[PDB]
């Protein structure tokens, strides 16, 4: 029914339409960087859908279990393109922050490298949740629930909070891997793109609902907590905002 | 989509329960838009209704019946609490109702024969004898709520599955809220009677664009012959005599396009199909001072369609034979069972009070038993309670003329046929059944019972219809074969897509030969597979072949013999040359015409007319029907609170975060 | 800055009355302006109004449809061909816009409209080319919503890219080409390409 | 825009409004009132802030009489027979 559209909807893009609403929707520089991130991960899932369709057409369909590997494989390349193209757009966002500021611009920052960061983490957040749970909401409108083939009927709802946690973690990805680019750290360069596999990975448990979306939460907490004391903020820097 | 590949299981074979409308009521079933959802429930026994009708947690149910419980009674129970059904699917017998089942009404096409208040008064509403005796007057109900027949078994095995799985109470307890459910979509265009419908289907069809109509007049063909060809441009003499013979060509069920009508309208046309062919091998066919016509009616269970169409038509001049020229009626009725070799001769009383008619009727009795004296397997009786006419097609010639008639039947009284108008009218109910160790192609020239007791009911009716033309002196040459009455009841009512069946149609018309046999609803779609079959089968019947070429054979106007005015000239497939596909096509030099069978309240478009059959069918979408589960009501109220609960808390953390970034972030 | 936000709202609003029409209605599956534009506020929306209440089945009499397009389409004359609010002036120019744009959804045949579309944009107001493209998109194929979105987002970018190309190229500029090119591309390289990628990961109920 | 041009606005502009056209009015009483109630910067307000007043009588006497048209035909549809359905838009199918 509806009720269970509008319910499961407001699950999945509710951070995500609250940040956009509040945050990103009165700044109207930020729009472009948003759809400029949604392009970019766009032509990500091109790249690797080229290459899923070269290995399927080529490996003759035959064998179930091959098949089934070649999809974990199509994942995992699908994943390391997007953390390549995360990298290109905080290139070109580098290569429009001189061209257009300070050189085109006198007072040399209309928007930081933070705004920025958080801005492109949201749009892949956005164009990856649209892409994930828009199908499966269309389902909702029926009268009709998961379960007819020895399924869960809990399928919409999981779906929904599945697609939630993506949004929230892309959203703290490109905040922490812009932060990793500019310092030089390379080795959190290796842990965002390491904490997305698992996060895409433990997705092949699926099923098994009951630890396969518990420790996506506890990557997204942790995500969450390290994002937050990357940006700037402590524990004393909330325990002495509250005037 | 694959999700709902994992919610949904479609139905395949299923019969729905469509809307059809009169001047004054409807008949019909019809959901709502975008169907009607609700909980299976099968009930095995009469006393399952109380979980249903009283003690149902959960309301608005869907119950499965096994059609040996589809009842009158039952009927009455559920349309009395319609609060607590939205459908119903109907699961079928093979063990079919020994009772006896007919869903039509009592007395069947009541108010449109001849038997008036100012004609036959004391036989009028047939107070006499009730024909139909087993009809329980089901399939003439409105009813609110979907009733789909599920053809296969399989299908019904699933359903059942799925409510042992899931909609089982156990201990006296409630049902555990994941439960199975079903979902049927009749939404019928259509509404009160056939006069709103066709006048607002014609507003829609003038005064806008895209013409959103909702009705349709159930129309088909007349196929009709002639055994001495006439002229078909202008009318006869007023001194030429003609004998038409006569059948029905239709039948229909409670349901859509279930119309097996095997007793009621096959086996008449089959032994009158077998009766032409009998008449035309006699050696003196030429020179017969009377001629013979042959005419098949269609549209006659929905109160006379081809025969008061016929009619109307003979007397406005725009048929070849006039209502002038009809000397005598041969209608054929029922004739399947005939439980004692008996053959009944119904004849109207009323008209027989004018003397000359009687003595012209009496004559054309005494000719039937004397053709039929030769055949020792045909015992000919006549009613001896002087009593009314059953419902047949002279019913409306005798509203015009009082011509000298008789309708050939096996009942004196009420209907031999348990399933009148019932989709358990099949080739079980006449003993039409083939041994189980041969091949298909030689099941099409296997020779039943059945198919010898049409032969010799033919045999009876064609030498009656050579003596009645004339004929006096080659009486024994003509006698039916088993042969073409065996092949044709194959072809009907078994499979329709026969080796036979092929090699008499046109190249363009073997999409018609389904699998399975042909069904015999007149539908809307105006020439029907039977009326081709009918057609073509009468055509190989009494025609011959000719040499033409194909493109002489589209029009033979170069040809100085094979005129175009008398007879009609199709280019029809061949037998298959073995070995490779080679069909052997040629061309037939026939008489098997077509007329136009729409009654004339649709041509003098007085839709509310009380005597000439305003019966339309309602238009429609979709018909499709599918199962799946539903969830508690509960978890549909829990996943909007979360999802309330989540939006209005992301909104206050961003606007808390918002309103606080100078202080959380420094540098 | 502020003005690609004013190109924005225009075309996007654009869109969500093409899409939420393909997705519900089911049926499309003082010289020349004042002549034009009378047959195109008073005759698509004596259709649109018309086939709109076809879907919903209602019942709405002539005593209010024709008080209802004489309301519409005559303040719409009067907005444009005289002065009035420029937000009311806006807000006709996304509604004539869309009702351009389905006509020729309709009309027009099954993969000739991949052909008119290049060869404008080869040989080379601006609202109707993009609605029509997409609203192809909304409706081929199944009901999957990731080609139409995708091509959402194709045609903003061949829109930013034009002014940046106009803030460096300053005479003129043919706009619709860039968003035609990554439109075209676009709608070609997930319906048939990403789909099946995507339905695979639905299948086993994956996320990337 | 001078009080001169308003003036010649909206006396024009509520003209229009009797050919049928209570939409105007509409825009009419939502866009000069910011402009006609809030500042009191004008001594060529007077017409202006009576002409409001005679529009928001006039928009609001058709909002009685298009609701009460629209309730006496949908309720009294079937009721009546054919007269109910010549003059009848669109017809909804299945529902009498
Ligand atoms: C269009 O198609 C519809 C569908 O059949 C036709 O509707 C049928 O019209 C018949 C007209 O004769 C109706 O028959 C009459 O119905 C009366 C109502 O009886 C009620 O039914 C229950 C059923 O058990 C009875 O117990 C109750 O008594 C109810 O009153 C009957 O009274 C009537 O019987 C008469 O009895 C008197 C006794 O003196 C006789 O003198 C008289 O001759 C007659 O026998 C008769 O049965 C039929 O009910 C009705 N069908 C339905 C489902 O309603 C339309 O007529 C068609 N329109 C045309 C042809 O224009
Ligand atoms: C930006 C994100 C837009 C998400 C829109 C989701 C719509 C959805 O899930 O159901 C649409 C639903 C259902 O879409 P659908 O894809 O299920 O419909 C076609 C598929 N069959 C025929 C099998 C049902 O659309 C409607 O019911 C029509 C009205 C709404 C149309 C869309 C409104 C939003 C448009 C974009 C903003
Ligand atoms: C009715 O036919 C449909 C096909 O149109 C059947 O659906 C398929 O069922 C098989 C076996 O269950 C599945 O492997 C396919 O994926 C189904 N195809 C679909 C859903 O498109 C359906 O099972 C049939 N109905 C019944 C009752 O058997
Ligand atoms: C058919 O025959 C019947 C039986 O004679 C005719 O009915 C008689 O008609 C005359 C004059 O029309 C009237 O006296 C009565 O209507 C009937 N006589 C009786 C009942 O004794 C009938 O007119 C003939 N013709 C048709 C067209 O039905
Ligand atoms: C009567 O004729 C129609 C049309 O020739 C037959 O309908 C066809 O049925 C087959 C079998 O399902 C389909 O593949 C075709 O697409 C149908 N064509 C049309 C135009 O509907 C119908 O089967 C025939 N009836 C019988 C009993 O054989
Ligand atoms: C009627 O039966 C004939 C003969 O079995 C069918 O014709 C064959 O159909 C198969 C499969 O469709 C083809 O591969 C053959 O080439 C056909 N021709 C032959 C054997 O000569 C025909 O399809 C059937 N018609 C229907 C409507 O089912
Ligand atoms: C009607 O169909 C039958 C099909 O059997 C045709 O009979 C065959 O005719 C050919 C030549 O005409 C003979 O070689 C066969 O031996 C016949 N088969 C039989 C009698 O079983 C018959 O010719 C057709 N009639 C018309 C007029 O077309
Ligand atoms: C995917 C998830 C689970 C990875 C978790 C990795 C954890 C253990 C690591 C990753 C990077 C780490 C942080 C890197 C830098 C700093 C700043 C320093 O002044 C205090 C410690 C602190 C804040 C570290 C805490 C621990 C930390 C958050
Ligand atoms: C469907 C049936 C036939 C096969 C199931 C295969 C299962 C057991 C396999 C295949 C894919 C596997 C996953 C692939 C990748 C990762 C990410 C890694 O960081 C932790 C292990 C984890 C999460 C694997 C767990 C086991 C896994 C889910
Ligand atoms: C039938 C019983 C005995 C065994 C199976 C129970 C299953 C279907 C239940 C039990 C525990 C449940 C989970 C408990 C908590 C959460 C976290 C929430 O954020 C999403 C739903 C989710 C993930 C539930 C999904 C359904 C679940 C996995
Ligand atoms: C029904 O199921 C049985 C069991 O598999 C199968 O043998 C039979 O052919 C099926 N019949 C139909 C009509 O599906
Ligand atoms: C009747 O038949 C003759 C042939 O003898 C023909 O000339 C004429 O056209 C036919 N039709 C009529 C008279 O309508
Ligand atoms: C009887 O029928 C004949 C022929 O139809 C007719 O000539 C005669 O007038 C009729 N007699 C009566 C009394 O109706
Ligand atoms: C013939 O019919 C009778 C009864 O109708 C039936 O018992 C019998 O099996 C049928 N077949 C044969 C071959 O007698
Ligand atoms: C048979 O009888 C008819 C009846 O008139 C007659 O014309 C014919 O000549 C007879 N047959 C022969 C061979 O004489
Ligand atoms: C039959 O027709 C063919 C072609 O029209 C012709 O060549 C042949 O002579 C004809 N044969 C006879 C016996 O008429």
């Amino acid at each position: 029914g509806a009720a269970v559209f509008f319910g499961c909807t407001f699950v999945a893009f509710g951070p995500a339409f609250a940040l956009f609403l509040i945050t990103v929707a009165g700044d109207p520089l930020r729009v472009i960087i948003l759809v400029a991130g949604a392009f970019f991960w766009l032509v990500s899932l091109l790249l690797a859908s080229v290459v899923w369709f070269i290995l399927v057409h080529v490996t003759d369909r035959s064998d179930a279990r091959l098949q089934y590997g070649l999809l974990i494989f199509g994942a995992a390349v699908s994943v390391l393109l997007q953390e390549v193209f995360r990298f290109a757009y905080y290139k070109l966002l580098k290569k429009a922050d001189e061209g257009l500021a300070s050189l085109s611009e006198d007072g040399r920052s209309p928007i930081s490298i933070r705004q920025m960061a958080y801005v492109s983490g949201l749009s892949f957040g956005i164009i990856s949740g649209v892409f994930s749970v828009i199908n499966i909401l269309a389902d909702a409108l029926g009268p009709g629930v998961v379960g007819i083939h020895g399924d869960s009927p809990y399928y919409f709802l999981t779906s929904a909070f599945l697609t939630a946690a993506i949004i929230l973690l892309h959203t703290f990805w490109g905040v922490v891997f812009f932060d990793a680019c500019e310092r030089r750290r390379y080795w959190a360069l290796g842990l965002v793109v390491g904490s997305h596999l698992l996060t895409s990975g433990l997705t092949f448990l699926n099923p098994w609902y009951e630890a396969s979306l518990l420790p996506i939460y506890a990557v997204t907490v942790s995500m969450g907590l390290w994002a937050f004391i990357t940006a700037g903020g402590s524990l004393r820097s909330i325990q002495r905002s509250l005037l | 989509n694959s999700v709902e590949r994992k919610i949904y299981i479609p139905l395949n074979k299923t019969a729905p329960c469509v809307r059809l409308l009169n001047a004054t009521h409807q008949i019909g079933c019809q959901s709502s838009i975008s169907g009607d959802t609700g909980v299976i429930h099968v009930v095995e026994k009469e006393e399952d209704l109380q979980w249903v009708l009283t003690d149902g947690p959960n309301p608005p149910y869907m119950v499965l019946l096994e059609s040996k419980h589809f009842t009158r009674d039952l009927m009455e129970k559920l349309k009395g609490r319609t609060s607590r059904i939205a459908g119903l699917a109907v699961s079928l017998t093979k063990p079919s109702p020994a009772s006896g089942f007919s869903p039509s009404v009592q007395c069947p096409n009541d108010g449109f024969g001849v038997y008036s208040n100012s004609y036959g008064p004391e036989f009028a509403h047939c107070r006499e004898i009730q024909w139909n005796s087993l009809g329980n007057g089901l399939a003439y109900e409105d009813f609110s709520f979907p009733i789909f027949l599920l053809e296969d078994e399989n299908e019904t095995k699933v359903i059942k599955q799925c409510y042992q799985d899931h909609n089982l109470s156990q201990n006296g307890s409630a049902p555990t809220f994941p439960l199975c459910a079903m979902q049927l979509f009749s939404h019928m265009h259509a509404v009160i009677s056939t006069a709103t419908c066709m006048r607002r289907s014609s507003i829609q069809s003038t005064f806008s664009i895209n013409p959103e109509i909702v009705c349709d007049p159930l129309s088909d063909y007349n196929v009709w012959s002639m055994l001495k060809p006439i002229n078909t441009t202008g009318t006869l003499k007023p001194d030429d005599r003609v004998v038409v013979a006569a059948t029905r060509l239709d039948s229909r069920s409670f349901f859509w396009n279930v119309a097996p009508g095997a007793e009621s309208a096959v086996a008449s046309f089959v032994t009158q199909l077998a009766a032409a062919e009998a008449l035309q091998k006699a050696p003196d066919v030429t020179t017969l001072p009377r001629n013979v016509m042959f005419v098949f009616f269609q549209g006659e269970t929905f109160d006379y369609i081809g025969s008061s169409r016929m009619v109307y038509d003979m007397e406005k001049g725009k048929f070849p034979v006039q209502l002038e020229n009809v000397d005598s009626f041969v209608e054929l009725g029922q004739v399947a069972l005939r439980t004692s070799l008996e053959l009944w001769m119904h004849t109207d009383p009323v008209s027989q009070k004018n003397e000359s008619v009687r003595n012209q009727v009496e004559d054309l009795l005494a000719t039937l038993e004397k053709s039929g004296a030769g055949v020792p397997a045909v015992i000919l009786r006549r009613p001896n309670q002087s009593q009314p006419l059953p419902p047949s097609s002279l019913q409306r010639f005798l509203r015009a003329r009082n011509i000298s008639g008789v309708v050939l039947a096996d009942h004196s009284g009420a209907f031999h046929n348990k399933y009148y108008q019932s989709i358990y009218d099949t080739a079980e109910n006449i003993n039409v059944s083939y041994p189980e160790w041969l091949s298909p192609e030689e099941d099409l020239n296997f020779v039943t019972d059945t198919a010898k007791a049409l032969a010799d009911v033919a045999t009876v009716l064609g030498r009656a219809l050579y003596e009645l033309a004339g004929g006096t002196n080659f009486s024994d040459t003509v006698q039916a074969d088993p042969q073409t009455v065996t092949r044709l009841l194959y072809g009907f009512l078994i499979k329709a897509n026969n080796s036979w069946f092929q090699s008499i149609l046109r190249q363009d018309l073997r999409s018609y030969l389904g699998d399975g046999p042909l069904q015999h609803y007149i539908a809307v779609s105006s020439p029907t597979n039977t009326t081709y079959v009918v057609q073509y089968a009468l055509a190989n019947l009494t025609g011959t072949v000719v040499n033409l070429t194909r493109e002489q054979c589209q029009d033979p106007s170069k040809v100085p013999s094979e005129n175009k005015d008398l007879y009609e000239y199709s280019w029809v497939q061949g037998p298959l040359h073995s070995n490779e596909t080679d069909r052997l096509p040629r061309c037939v030099r026939s008489t098997a015409r077509l007329a136009r069978a729409l009654s004339p309240a649709f041509e003098l478009s007085q839709w509310s007319s009380t005597e000439y059959s305003t019966w339309t069918e309602s238009r429609w979408k979709d018909i499709r029907a599918r199962i799946f589960l539903i969830a508690s009501k509960e978890l549909e109220l829990i996943t909007l609170t979360v999802g309330f609960g989540i939006l209005i808390f992301s909104l206050i953390v961003t606007y808390c975060i918002n309103a606080k970034a100078d202080v959380l972030f420094i540098a | 800055a502020k003005h690609v936000i004013m190109l924005f709202v225009p075309v996007t609003l654009c869109m969500i009355v093409v899409v939420a029409t393909i997705k519900s209605v089911r049926f499309y599956t003082h010289g020349w302006l004042i002549m034009s534009s009378l047959m195109l506020l008073f005759l698509f929306t004596y259709i649109y109004l018309g086939e709109v209440l076809k879907t919903y089945n209602v019942a709405m009499d002539y005593p209010t449809l024709l008080l209802t397009v004489w309301n519409f389409g005559a303040v719409g004359m009067v907005c444009i061909h005289w002065k009035g609010p420029l937000v009311l002036q806006q807000a006709y120019l996304i509604m004539i816009s869309a009702l351009m744009a389905l006509v020729f959804i309709k009309y027009l045949p099954e993969w000739s409209a991949w052909v008119i579309l290049g060869a404008i944009s080869v040989y080379d107001g601006d609202f109707i080319f993009y609605s029509v493209l997409v609203g192809k998109a909304a409706a081929t194929g199944s009901g999957d919503w990731n080609t139409t979105l995708a091509c959402f987002v194709a045609i903003l970018i061949g829109l930013c890219l034009t002014l940046l190309l106009l803030a460096v190229f300053k005479k003129a500029l043919p706009a619709l080409p860039i968003s035609i090119t990554f439109g075209l591309i676009f709608y070609f390289s997930t319906d048939n390409l990403v789909r099946p990628f995507m339905d695979t990961l639905a299948s086993h109920q994956l996320y990337i | 825009v001078s009080n001169e041009e308003k003036l010649n606005l909206c006396r024009k502009y509520y003209l229009g409004g009797f050919a049928f056209l209570p939409f105007l009015w509409l825009v009419n009483i939502f866009w000069f009132f910011r402009e006609a109630f809030l500042v009191p910067a004008y001594t060529e307000q007077s017409q202006i802030k009576g002409y409001v007043w005679r529009s928001a009588v006039g928009f609001l006497f058709w909002v009685i009489v298009l609701t009460s048209w629209i309730t006496i035909f949908q309720i009294y549809r079937p009721r009546w027979g054919a007269l109910g359905d010549y003059l009848s838009f669109t017809i909804p199918l299945g529902t009498p």
